[PDB]
């Protein structure tokens, strides 16, 4: 089967250089044009560059022309994208794609993530979103945990070591003006369970080797 | 560069019904227009090549058509697995370009969100910051509006929100909104509220608390 596998993604500071590659297999590499297409977080597909089957011609999107160079090695079945003068706006998932005589892109890779930022690797601080009157509607209570100020993505969140999955909603991270990410994970459970079960949100941040298991205990702020 | 525009930006469809997406090129491109389907956290897949030729393995309920500048992708008898983003791409002239995309989701009956609000934890306050969280749970359609008010004053520029992908079981969405203030600023006000507006709510729903309560 046709298979395209990109690599090289990672965190790079603004102004620096980074090279992406794509290993191709399952087809006669030397007779197909190859492309790079990218997709900024939450945005659409943006064509980046193309290289002819024999590598003798290359073209680029206006936004990267002059800064990027696409190349290929037909003896190693590999495609490359050399990126220089990286800008925050170059942050995206980069996909390798095969074209049909410079026509449609019939096969795509799995993509490699490139994050252009000056931020330093940092583990998150985890805060409880305690279940209380303001978060309990009838027999159902909502609770969760705020995973704040980490870099880079991603973090993983589970509840009670994975035993709790129903009603869980782990939201996409949001990039803060500080350059650090933040996300919240919540779950709804029966209010009747609050007194006899401990809820723990397990947070993992591999980039910083951080592991946190925050207990989210019920809280009361009544004068009664 | 030739610019492609797509409409609509978002479309909801009841299973078995029809989705119609259009793509317009800023310049004529003949029949060199292709369509791709992309699901969340997945790579795009070729659907239609050269305006109307179905790609191998693509069900016949998909039909692409048009030539010149206006093109159409129709998905007849929509199935759940068709909920995805759709993109057009022209290969007529370099530089090659894509449309902004169209998201198709599954249409169901309106479902009002259940709203919950969370005051900042004592732990975070001690660290010098106060994040207030408002949760809008399991609603439909996707469009929802959250407005923060502190002592009844409307806030702007100090909150961020995130939305989940459509649930595969109940077809609903969930949204979180976070208001962030310095500890000092948080302690200068009494009432914190999030006002939610949504189709499932005849009147806006407001959840609030006095600082110090929960």
């Amino acid at each position: 089967q046709v298979q395209l596998v990109e690599s090289g993604g990672g965190v790079v500071q603004p102004g620096r250089s980074l090279r992406l590659s794509c290993a191709a297999s399952g087809f006669t590499f030397s007779v197909y044009g190859m492309n790079w297409v990218r997709q900024a977080p939450g945005k659409g597909l943006e064509w980046v560059a193309i290289i002819w089957y024999d590598g003798d011609n290359q073209y680029y999107a206006d936004s990267v022309k002059g800064r990027f160079t696409i190349s290929r090695d037909n003896s190693k079945n590999t495609l490359y994208l050399q990126m220089n003068g990286l800008r925050a706006e170059d942050t995206a998932v980069y996909y390798c794609a095969r074209d049909l005589r410079t026509g449609p892109f019939d096969y795509w890779g799995q993509g490699t993530l490139v994050t252009v930022s000056s931020a330093s690797t940092k583990g998150p601080s985890v805060f409880p979103l305690a279940p209380s009157s303001k978060s309990t509607s009838g027999g159902t209570a909502a609770l969760g945990c705020l995973v704040k100020d980490y870099f880079p993505e991603p973090v993983t969140v589970s509840w009670n070591s994975g035993a709790l999955t129903s009603g869980v909603h782990t939201f996409p991270a949001v990039l803060q003006s500080s350059g650090l990410y933040s996300l919240s994970s919540v779950v709804t459970v029966p209010s009747s369970s609050l007194g006899t079960q401990t809820y723990i949100c397990n947070v993992n941040h591999k980039p910083s080797n951080t592991k946190v298991d925050k207990r989210v205990e019920p809280k009361s702020c009544d004068k009664t | 560069e030739i610019v492609l525009t797509q409409s609509p930006d978002f479309q909801s469809v009841t299973p078995k019904e029809k989705v119609t997406i259009t793509c317009r090129a800023s310049q004529s491109i003949g029949s060199s227009l292709h369509w791709y389907q992309q699901k969340p956290d997945q790579s795009p897949k070729l659907l239609i090549k050269y305006a109307s030729q179905s790609f191998s393995g693509v069900p016949s309920r998909f039909s692409g058509s048009g030539s010149g500048t206006d093109f159409t992708l129709t998905i007849n008898s929509l199935e759940a697995e068709d909920a995805a983003a759709y993109y057009c791409h022209q290969s007529s002239s370099l530089p090659f370009t894509f449309g902004p995309g169209t998201k198709v989701d599954i249409k169901r009956t309106v479902a009002a969100p259940s709203v919950f609000i969370f005051p900042p934890s004592d732990e975070q306050l001690k660290s010098g910051t106060a994040s207030v969280v408002c949760l809008l749970n399991n609603f439909y359609p996707r469009e929802a509006k959250v407005q923060w008010k502190v002592d009844n004053a409307l806030q702007s520029g100090n909150s961020q929100e995130s939305v989940t992908e459509q649930d595969s079981k109940d077809s609903t969405y969930s949204l979180s909104s976070t208001l962030t203030l310095s500890k000092a600023d948080y302690e200068k006000h009494k009432v914190y509220a999030c006002e939610v507006t949504h189709q499932g709510l005849s009147s806006p729903v407001t959840k609030s608390f006095n600082r110090g309560e929960c």
